């Protein structure tokens, strides 16, 4: 139920990582989707690959 | 005229068809994807409609 | 490190999660661009029956 700017979340400094996986993020400010799920967690460097 | 119709509606469903490719509408890769991602993509839906 | 994984329900279905873009009002008879929920093309519109 909202309007994603990605931008503000691609443009961030804040982030060691910006992998995608079925998309280019650039992207996501033109797509559109029926759900977004959000898993999150902490976790050691060695095992974020 | 059967089997040009079944001819043609082989050739036309084929389209519909993955090849393994991200989405069988080359529209859904353009729209998702740039271009360095997207000619790996592409070249699976040419290699197959070919 | 904290991780968020954003894993995506694509177009199966009548879609939500919008990017930022400003809709248009809607041509009809002539040959268009579209973009009608991220499912883009290029086309004549019509009324259905």
């Amino acid at each position: 139920n909202c309007v994603a700017d990605y931008s503000v979340l691609y443009n961030s400094a804040s982030f060691s990582t910006f992998k995608c996986y079925g998309v280019s993020p650039t992207k996501l400010n033109d797509l559109c989707f029926t759900n977004v799920y959000a898993d999150s967690f902490v976790i050691r460097g060695d095992e974020v690959r | 005229v059967n089997q040009n119709a079944q001819a043609l509606n082989t050739l036309v469903k084929q389209l519909s068809s993955n090849f393994g490719a991200i989405s069988s509408v080359l529209n859904d890769i353009l729209s998702r994807l740039d271009p360095p991602e997207a000619e790996v993509q592409i070249d699976r839906l040419i290699t197959g409609r070919l | 490190y904290r991780v968020v994984v954003l894993s995506f329900e694509l177009l199966h279905a009548p879609a939500t999660v919008c990017g930022p873009k400003k809709s248009t009002n809607l041509v009809k008879n002539k040959c268009v661009n579209f973009n009608f929920n991220g499912l883009t093309g290029t086309g004549v519109l019509t009324e259905s029956n």
